[PDB]
């Protein structure tokens, strides 16, 4: 019954910059008792910081703690690439723990649009009943991206799904997959499959498209 | 040298129950509680309660009573979480965490996940994907692999055995018919394709089956 709201979401930075995580606690004077953990992806979280103000033994003092009550902050004085993660900030001061969703730290690139790619159906697919066509939206920043599916100019959400990976290592852009699947009958009573992206980068629609009567 | 050693990965259907275990090492396992927190696929972490280390008693928070348990080996350094009548949203990472009290915690298992469902063990069909018109874009030409309806995960998707690192986007699986599917994607030069063969490698250590599917021309 106690909520710990973290600002911003997301926040995207390049190395040396000092950033600013912000906490802020609904109830009491929570007094110091506030904690902040580093998580990186497929890993346990690790401690950094205890009662608001210490560092623990192992963390570097670029990370610093700071605030009481109802306000903290979790301080980088210049952001290091190994500092890439999501970051919590819990309170210990009342029962039960609670836990504030987390800032996501992103590496800052220039934007850069998706290069798109369809792909209908392979004929394997097609031989046992099945019609999945396939659309690659790759190496774009940053991250936001909406994207439609559109059957011969009419859109279509049902049969969709997406999966998308996280910052690349080298780039440091995204990508995403978004496949519309169907059965091979359904498939063949229509003729054109389209999908196209909105995106920061571009003002109008990224498309991509085929038409199974086109050869 | 403080550590949290926490058992392997497990299945289980829904109705069963599963118990994990969290094994202390370095300190003095009675001088310190022991909590454990849930972490969803997508999600932020959610503390479900602790465990008295000397008295061997579990405070519960309200959403994880009634179908869970704590418990310990005192002479072991270990502490247990047993979860009972597993439904699917207990699909999830458990963490153990060392308690310090109004501090909350410090040192963290390294996870175990939990996966509940009632598919069993199934090979994936594995889909080469060739380009058509508008799929190349400059010298670049993209080429694709579709894998559909396996469990478990994982599968290991590479490209020519792994010699096709450069340019490729595999991606999470997502579930599908309480099944899985990941696609990847592969760019290179169009003068390398299809000159040069290229070929998506799908290994599935749970049915033991390996598969390359080259992708060829439409």
């Amino acid at each position: 019954d106690i909520v710990l709201t973290q600002s911003p979401a997301s926040l995207a930075v390049s190395l040396g910059q000092r950033a600013t995580i912000s906490c802020r606690a609904s109830q009491s004077v929570s007094t110091s008792y506030m904690h902040w953990y580093q998580q990186k992806p497929g890993q346990p979280p690790r401690l950094l910081i205890y009662l608001v103000s210490n560092l623990e033994s192992g963390v570097p003092s670029r990370f610093s703690g700071s605030g009481s009550g109802t306000d903290f902050t979790l301080n980088i004085h210049p952001v290091e690439a190994e500092d890439e993660a999501t970051y919590y900030c819990q309170h210990i001061r009342e029962l039960t723990r609670s836990e504030a969703g987390p800032s996501w730290l992103e590496i800052k690139r220039a934007d850069a649009a998706p290069t798109v790619s369809i792909f209908p159906p392979s004929s394997e697919q097609l031989t046992s009943g099945g019609a999945s066509v396939v659309c690659f939206l790759n190496n774009f920043y940053p991250k936001d991206i909406n994207v439609k599916w559109k059957i011969d100019g009419s859109e279509r959400q049902n049969g969709v799904l997406n999966s998308w990976t996280d910052q690349d290592s080298k780039d440091s852009t995204y990508s995403m997959s978004s496949t519309l699947t169907l059965t091979k009958d359904e498939y063949e009573r229509h003729n054109s499959y389209t999908c196209e992206a909105t995106h920061k980068t571009s003002t109008s629609p990224i498309v991509k498209s085929f038409n199974r009567n086109e050869c | 040298q403080v550590q949290l050693m926490e058992s392997g990965p497990e299945l289980k259907k829904p109705g069963e129950t599963v118990k994990i275990s969290c094994k202390a090492s370095g300190y003095t396992f009675t001088d310190y509680s022991m909590h454990w927190v849930k972490q969803a696929p997508g999600k932020g972490l959610k503390w479900m309660g602790w465990i008295n280390t000397g008295t061997g008693e579990p405070t519960f928070a309200a959403d994880f009573k009634g179908r869970f348990a704590f418990s310990l080996e005192t002479s072991a350094s270990t502490a247990y979480l047993q979860i009972n009548n597993l439904k699917n949203e207990d699909t999830a990472s458990y963490f153990c965490a060392r308690g310090v009290g109004l501090y909350g915690v410090d040192y963290w298992g390294q996870g175990t996940s939990v996966t509940v469902s009632s598919p069993k063990t199934t090979p994936p069909s594995v889909y080469p994907l060739a380009p058509v018109c508008g799929d190349t874009t400059g010298s670049m030409v993209t080429l694709g692999c579709l894998v559909k309806g396996y469990f478990p995960e994982p599968v290991t998707v590479t490209w020519n055995s792994g010699s096709l690192s450069s340019g490729v986007h595999t991606f999470p699986a997502v579930l599908q018919s309480d099944l899985y599917t990941l696609s990847s994607s592969v760019t290179v030069p169009s003068s390398t394709w299809p000159s040069e063969t290229v070929t998506c490698n799908v290994a599935h250590p749970a049915s033991s089956t390996k598969v390359d599917k080259k992708i060829v021309p439409r």
